RNA sequence: GCCCGCCGCGGUGCUGACGCGCAGAUCGCUCGUCGGAGCCGGGCAUGGGGGCGAAAGACUCAUCGAACCGCCUGGUAGCUGG
RNA sequence: CCCCGGAGGACUGAGGGGGAGACGGGUUCCGCGGCGCCUGCAUCUGGCCGCGGGUGACUCGGGCCUAAGCGGCGGGUGAAGACCGGGAAGGGGCGUGCCCGCCCGUCGAACGGGGAGCCGGCGGAGACUCCGGCAGGCGCGGGCGGAGACGCGCCCCCCGGCGACGCGCACGGGGACCGCGGCGGGCGGCGCCCCGGCCCGCGAACGCCCCGCAGCCCCCGGACGCCUUGCGCGGAGAGGGGGGCCCGGGGGCGGACCGCGCGUCCCCGGCCGCCCCUGAAAAGCCGGGGGGCCCGCGCGCCGUACCGACCGCACAGGACUCCGGGGUCAGCAGCCUCUAGCGCGGGAGCGAACGCGGCUCAGGGAAGUCGGCAAGCCGGCUCCGUAACCUCGGGAAAAGGAGUGGCUCUGACGGGGUCAGAACUGGAACGGACGCGGGGAUCCCGACUGUUUACUAGAAACACAGCGU
RNA sequence: GGCGCGGCGCCCCUGUACGGCGAGGGCGCGUUCGCCCGGGGGGCGCGCCGCAGGCGCG
C-alpha cells in the first residue's frame, strides 16, 4: 500500500491502471485498488468534487461514510 | 511423533483400521461361540513395533 | 542407579522394518538387517537352528506360481507340451 | 447437568481462562442446551453468562512506603541487607562525575 | 583450573527413614563443586581373550578376574538325592 | 457422587501442579451414549466401553548442501564367504563439424547453511495451512553527473566476494516488559477516613520520504592537540571548516488518549583483554579484468490430531528445549502473591503404650561414648580492631568488640535514589519471621584445582605441572 | 446417673480495650503520652437458675 499524487492518479485513471476507486468521508480518502498496490490520497471535498468531475466512466467508483 | 515417514504413517494406520471386534451377524451367520477378536490390542499396554 | 533410573533415558530406535523381510530387525545405523541380511544378495541361513529355518522358508507364504506350475505337470498337458517343444 | 463445554466454549469468546468466566445459578437449564459459539454469544448477550474482572493487587500499601522512603524512612542499618557496593556501585558514581 | 552462594552436576555423615519398599539402590536433613581437566542434547567411531579405562580388575543395555543368543549337548562325575 | 453449578476457604507460586515444542507413544483427540471390565473406596466420573467424526501450505519443516563419517571405483588379495584400493583409453557443449576437458556418490543434520508472510475473523475437534484483506519470491506467455570519496542483456577463461563463524568483565543504543502521574469510561466497599482501592484505554508484515552515535573514506591546509569509564590516535597529515558510505533502528504519510522515570531480559555497536587452545564445509548467488557476442498465467511430492498418554512387568525414579509479572531483598535465594491451573489406591471416631518428624526444660556442663555421634552455639550490614608463620601472593571474616526499630527533621551529589548527622519515643527493643561461618593451639599424610570402586571403600589411592633416563 | 446445652455471680489469668478529650520532638501533619480505666478480653474451678431431661431389647 502507498501514497499518490493526484496527477500520478490521472495518469493510473487514464491509462486504465485501477479496477476500483473508494471514497472514504471522515477530508476525504480516495483509495485506487491496482494490480500492484493499493494507493490512497487525501483532498478536501473541494477537491474530490472535481476529481469526480473528471472520473472515468471504465472506472467503478463506490462511496462510503459510516 | 508429529514427524514421521508415509510409511511407518501407513504401517499404523492399518493396524488402527483392523484393531476391530467380530459382527453380530457373522456370529449369527458363521455359528460361533467364541466372539472376541484376540488380536485386538489397546495403546496403553501394547508394543507395536512399527 | 543402573538399573530402574537407567532405564528412563531410552528415546531411540535400533531397528527399524525390513525392506525385504518385513521384521523389526533392520539396522538403522549400521544399515544391515539382523533377520534375513539384507543388504546382501543371499538370504540369512543357518543349520544350527532349525526352528529359525522353520519360521520363515519355503512354504510359509503363498507358493502361487510353484502351486500353478506343480498341478500343470502332475495333471495337465504340460509334458505334452514339453515333447512338442523338444521334438 | 455437565456443563464443561459451555464453560470452556464460553472462556474462548470471552478470551479469558475458565476461573474467570461466572454462570447465573438459575436461567442454567439454557446454558445446558447451547453447544455452538453462536448459542453462547446469545446468552452473553441476555447477560446470563458473564466474565469477572481480574482481581489484582492493592499497590495503597507500598506507594505510601514508598513516598516515606523518599523522605528518609525505613532506610537506616537495621534495614541494609547487602554491601553499600551492591547497592551503589563504586563505578557508576566515578562515571557519572 | 580464586573465595561465599542459586539452578545444575555429584554423593560426605546421620552407620536417620525404608528395608513383606514409592523403588531389583529410593526418600529427608546435612554435605562437595559452581568460568574450569565445567555441565547437557543429537549425529558418528571402536566388538568379546576383543574394545574402552586420570587404573577401581572398573565399564561394555539389572549380565563382566572374560557379555549375550542358538547349537556341539540328554557334555563327564570313583560324588549328593530318589 | 470424589461429577456439574453457585457461594466460601485454601494450594501450586513465572527454574509453576501455567502456556507450548523435540524424541517416544499411536488414535490416547472430538461429539453423543453408557457402566459388563478397569478406574486397589465409591462414581451418575473418566486416557474404560459402544457409535459416529477429525489433521487442508508457493511463503513452516522434510526433499537440496555439505560436517565428523559411510559407501562406490579398471582392479588386488584370500580355499571361499568376503575384505582392501586412484594410476584406468573415466564427459560435456552444441548446430552439421568442430571446440573445451585428469580421476565419485540426487549416501550422511525435521537444532548447522538455505529465495520469499503479516493482520482480523470463523469451527465440537485444524490453522503462519481455512476465509477476508494486504504483501513478498521464483518462473513462463502477449551511458550520463561529480573536484573527489561516490551518485544515477548475456557467454567463456582467469581473479575475487557473500554464504562464514571463539571466549570475557565493562560501557553505549534500540525493542519488549515494568512503574509513577494526568484525563476518559466502568466497578467495589463504606462503623469513621477516602479526588488515597480495583479493571479497561489497542496498532502487524510491507511501500515511499526523512533521521541515525560509534566506524571507515574525500577536499582544503599543514600541527605542543583531540579524546575514552577504560583506552586510543596524528607529517604514512591531527585539530577546525565542508562532504561521502554502511548502520538487524526510529519517525511522518499509507496499511488503518497525554507525559515522565529507575530497572530487568533480548539483540546489536565500538573498543579492550586472553590462548604451546586461534575458534566447519558446501550448494547457491553475485562482482571485476580480458575477449566474443506494462499486462496475464503458474507454483507439483511428503508431515501437520493429541500427550510428558514415554521407559522402568502398572510406579515418590529416570526423561532435551522455549516464554518468565508484583512485594521484601544484593538476588532466577527464602517467604507472601496477580494471571493461569486446580489430584494425590476413600472416609469417620478416639486422643493408650510404642514409634517417625518436631518443640521446650530448673541446677551442672562431655562426668556420656571407641569417639562431642547427634544437637546446640555463630551468621546480614556498617564501623573499630587483628598474632605466629610465609613460596611476600597470603594467613584474614584471623582472634575479638560496638551499633542497627518507629517517628520528626537537616546536609551532600545533576528528576533520582544513595550516603552522612541530630532531636523525640517505645517491658532495658529492633538482621524481631525468613535467610545466614562456631573459634583457637598442634601432630601425621598428600603440594595445590581435578578423578575413582553405577549398587557397602571419595582416601593417604589415580592424575598433575616439574624432574630424569 | 432424668444428663446436658446456654446464662448469671464469685474467683483467677493477662496487664489498662475501642473510642472520645487534652500533653508531644518538630514542620494542618505527627511516633508516642495522660484521663475515662487494676480497665477490656478469656476460663476446662466454685455457687444459683431460659431450653430441657427416665431407651428398645432380653
Ligand atoms: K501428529
Ligand atoms: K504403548
Ligand atoms: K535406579
Ligand atoms: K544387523
Ligand atoms: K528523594
Ligand atoms: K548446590
Ligand atoms: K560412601
Ligand atoms: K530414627
Ligand atoms: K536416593
Ligand atoms: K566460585
Ligand atoms: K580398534
Ligand atoms: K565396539
Ligand atoms: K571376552
Ligand atoms: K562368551
Ligand atoms: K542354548
Ligand atoms: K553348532
Ligand atoms: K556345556
Ligand atoms: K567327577
Ligand atoms: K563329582
Ligand atoms: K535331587
Ligand atoms: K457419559
Ligand atoms: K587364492
Ligand atoms: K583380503
Ligand atoms: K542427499
Ligand atoms: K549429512
Ligand atoms: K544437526
Ligand atoms: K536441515
Ligand atoms: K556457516
Ligand atoms: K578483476
Ligand atoms: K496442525
Ligand atoms: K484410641
Ligand atoms: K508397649
Ligand atoms: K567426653
Ligand atoms: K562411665
Ligand atoms: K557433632
Ligand atoms: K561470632
Ligand atoms: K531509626
Ligand atoms: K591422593
Ligand atoms: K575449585
Ligand atoms: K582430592
Ligand atoms: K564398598
Ligand atoms: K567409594
Ligand atoms: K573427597
Ligand atoms: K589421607
Ligand atoms: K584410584
Ligand atoms: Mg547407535
Ligand atoms: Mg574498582
Ligand atoms: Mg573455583
Ligand atoms: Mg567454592
Ligand atoms: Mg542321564
Ligand atoms: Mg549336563
Ligand atoms: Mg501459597
Ligand atoms: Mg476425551
Ligand atoms: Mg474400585
Ligand atoms: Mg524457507
Ligand atoms: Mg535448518
Ligand atoms: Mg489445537
Ligand atoms: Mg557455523
Ligand atoms: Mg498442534
Ligand atoms: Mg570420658
Ligand atoms: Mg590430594
Ligand atoms: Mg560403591
Ligand atoms: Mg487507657
Amino acid at each position: 500500500p502507498n501514497t499518490i499524487t493526484e496527477e500520478n492518479l490521472m495518469k493510473m485513471i487514464a491509462d486504465g491502471r485501477g479496477k476500483k476507486l473508494v471514497v472514504k468521508s471522515c477530508k476525504v480518502k480516495l483509495k485506487l485498488r491496482t494490480a500492484k498496490y493499493l494507493y490512497t490520497l487525501t483532498v478536501p471535498n473541494a477537491d474530490d468534487a472535481k476529481s469526480i468531475v473528471k472520473g472515468c466512466k471504465d472506472k467503478v467508483e463506490v462511496q462510503y461514510v459510516n | 511423533t508429529a514427524n514421521k515417514t508415509l510409511s511407518r504413517k501407513l504401517r499404523l494406520a492399518k493396524k488402527t483400521k483392523t484393531n476391530k471386534n467380530i459382527p453380530r451377524w457373522v456370529i449369527a451367520k458363521d455359528h460361533l461361540k467364541k466372539t472376541w477378536n484376540y488380536k485386538r490390542h489397546h495403546w496403553r499396554r501394547s508394543h507395536l513395533k512399527l | 542407579s543402573k538399573g530402574t533410573a537407567s532405564f528412563g533415558k531410552r528415546h531411540t530406535r535400533i531397528h527399524g522394518s525390513c525392506r525385504r523381510c518385513g521384521k523389526h530387525s533392520f539396522h538403522l545405523q549400521k544399515h544391515e538387517c539382523a533377520s534375513c541380511g539384507y543388504p546382501s544378495a543371499k538370504m540369512r541361513r543357518y543349520n544350527w537352528s532349525y526352528k529359525s529355518l522353520r519360521r520363515r522358508t519355503q512354504g510359509t507364504g503363498s507358493m502361487s506360481h510353484m502351486r500353478k506350475v506343480y498341478r500343470a505337470y502332475n495333471s495337465g498337458t504340460l509334458k505334452a507340451n514339453a515333447r512338442k517343444y523338444l521334438a | 447437568a455437565n456443563l464443561r463445554l459451555q464453560k470452556r466454549l464460553a472462556a474462548d469468546v470471552l478470551k479469558c481462562g475458565k476461573r474467570r468466566v461466572r454462570f447465573n445459578p438459575a436461567h442454567e437449564k439454557y446454558i445446558e442446551q447451547a453447544s455452538s459459539r453462536e448459542a453462547i454469544r446469545s446468552l452473553i448477550e441476555s447477560k446470563i453468562i458473564a466474565k469477572l474482572d481480574i482481581k489484582g493487587s492493592s499497590r495503597g500499601r507500598i506507594r505510601a512506603r514508598h513516598a516515606a522512603k523518599r523522605l528518609g524512612r525505613h532506610s537506616g542499618h537495621g534495614k541494609r541487607r547487602g554491601t553499600r557496593e551492591a547497592r551503589m556501585p563504586s563505578k557508576t558514581l566515578w562515571i557519572q562525575r
